[PDB]
């Protein structure tokens, strides 16, 4: 079997961008294929609510805005060296899920 | 203190009282008084109301049980823990009751030896 | 907004009244000249009643409440 | 509503045995997944908790509806000389180092 | 009273079902997202929890 899927996502997407070329990185190091970072769009949870905390005052509201950017990638490899690049103590804020299909 | 039926009757009581199962009301203790397995509890001697003492002597000799009788139950009921308040409010309750029971299999004594022995001679 | 306001209704009418007694002695059948029990009355075969309970004849409604079922045979 | 004794012996060993106790219990309720086991109504522990602080035996803190207590030496030598319970059994405050 | 009367229908749904998770306070409640809270805890905590003021 040669079907890995390596679910990436943050808030943040610097992080999200550098845990994705260190990704890149280790798989092409050695010799090995794998796709490009596919690019899934990114969700904006959005939520409304008055500023004030009572019933006073002009209708001021707050929009709090929430952008989860999240990227998967492909990888035709035995599980060994999927399983040493994803402990490689990735950087903070990002979530993985490492999935052998 | 000194060695007697009484100053055992006087924890095998509190035991029965305080531990594994209270009643200080009509149910399960009347629950408990129908159901014939009180053995021992706080009583008095030379009874001045003698129905209920023949009556509970009658159905304890007929499955072989036997009663131990110490004069002035008033102190016996003041010592079973129950004076609360300090003094203050003074409750009454000047008899026990014993619960289902007496003693396990798995812990042992020679409280319920000398029950025993007395029960049956 | 405004209080409960009940306060002032219901004239010329009385709580529902409860006997008050000390012991639970009649409440049970107690006609055999001395108040002990026979052993002609069945014991039901079934674990949700506690062992304690005994049958009991009240003229009215029935000796029960928490359930409200009649255990009377009718 | 229902008083107990041997019940609130029962909780009283599993929070010497614990620390705290991990059972929500709803008043409104009488039985909830966490609460069962040890049935005694929310209202009781807390109001005997209440009576315990002005009192005042054990530590505590609050957080986000949630309570987080400390039972030290106090409350451990207090649950032991009260309901003669002997030391057979060890506090889990003090495992390991 | 205590279990005799109540619990002999559905009404564990209504609005008193649900309270902040914060405050316990039933008034104004946030369902969105799952988080849970009201409108001014929420407020005060979407800096933290994740949620920045962009629009």
């Amino acid at each position: 079997i040669h079907r890995i899927r390596i679910t990436l996502t943050s808030r943040n997407v610097k992080s999200l961008e550098k845990v994705c070329a260190d990704l890149i990185r280790g798989a092409k190091e050695k010799n090995l294929k794998v796709k490009g970072p596919v690019r899934m769009p990114t969700k904006t949870l959005r939520i409304t609510t008055r500023k004030t905390p009572c019933g006073e005052g002009s209708k001021t509201w707050d929009r709090f805005q929430m952008r989860i950017h999240k990227r998967l990638i492909d990888l035709h490899s035995p599980s060994e060296i999927v399983k040493q690049i994803t402990s490689i103590s990735i950087e903070p804020g990002v979530e993985v899920e490492v999935t052998i299909a | 203190g000194v060695m007697d039926v009484n100053t055992a009757l006087q924890e095998v009581l509190k035991t029965a009282l305080i531990h594994d199962g209270l009643a200080r009301g009509i149910r399960e203790a009347a629950k408990a008084l129908d159901k014939r397995q009180a053995h021992l509890c706080v009583l008095a001697s030379n009874c001045d109301e003698p129905m209920y003492v023949k009556l509970v002597e009658a159905l304890c000799a007929e499955h072989q049980i036997n009663l131990i009788k110490v004069d002035d139950n008033k102190k016996l009921g003041e010592w079973v823990g129950l004076c609360k308040i300090d003094r203050e409010g003074k409750p009454r309750k000047v008899v026990g009751c014993s619960c289902v029971v007496v003693k396990d299999y798995g812990k042992e004594s020679q409280a319920k030896d000398v029950i025993e022995e007395y029960f049956k001679c | 907004k405004k209080r409960k306001k009940k306060s002032y209704t219901t004239p010329k009418k009385n709580k529902h009244k409860r006997k008050k007694v000390k012991l639970a002695v009649l409440k049970y059948y107690k006609v055999d000249e001395n108040g002990k029990i026979s052993r002609l009355r069945r014991e039901c075969p079934s674990d949700e009643c506690g062992a304690g309970v005994f049958m009991a004849s009240h003229f009215d409604r029935h000796y029960c409440g928490k359930c409200c079922l009649t255990y009377c045979f009718n | 509503m229902l008083m107990p004794k041997k019940n609130r012996i029962a909780i009283y060993e599993l929070l010497f045995k614990e620390g705290v106790m991990v059972a929500k219990k709803d008043v409104h309720m009488p039985k909830h997944p966490e609460l069962a086991d040890k049935n005694v109504p929310n209202l009781h522990v807390m109001k005997a908790m209440q009576s315990l602080k002005s009192r005042g035996y054990v530590k505590e803190q609050f957080a986000w509806r949630h309570f987080y207590w400390y039972l030290t030496n106090e409350g451990i030598q207090y649950l032991r000389d009260y309901l003669h319970l002997p030391p057979e059994i060890v506090p889990a405050t003090l495992r390991r180092s | 009273g205590h279990q005799q009367l109540y619990w002999s229908h559905p009404r564990k749904f209504g609005q008193g079902s649900r309270s902040c998770r914060v405050c316990s306070n039933r008034h104004g409640l946030i369902r969105k997202y799952g988080l849970n809270m009201c409108r001014q805890c929420f407020r005060q905590y979407a800096k933290d929890i994740g949620f920045i003021k962009l629009d």
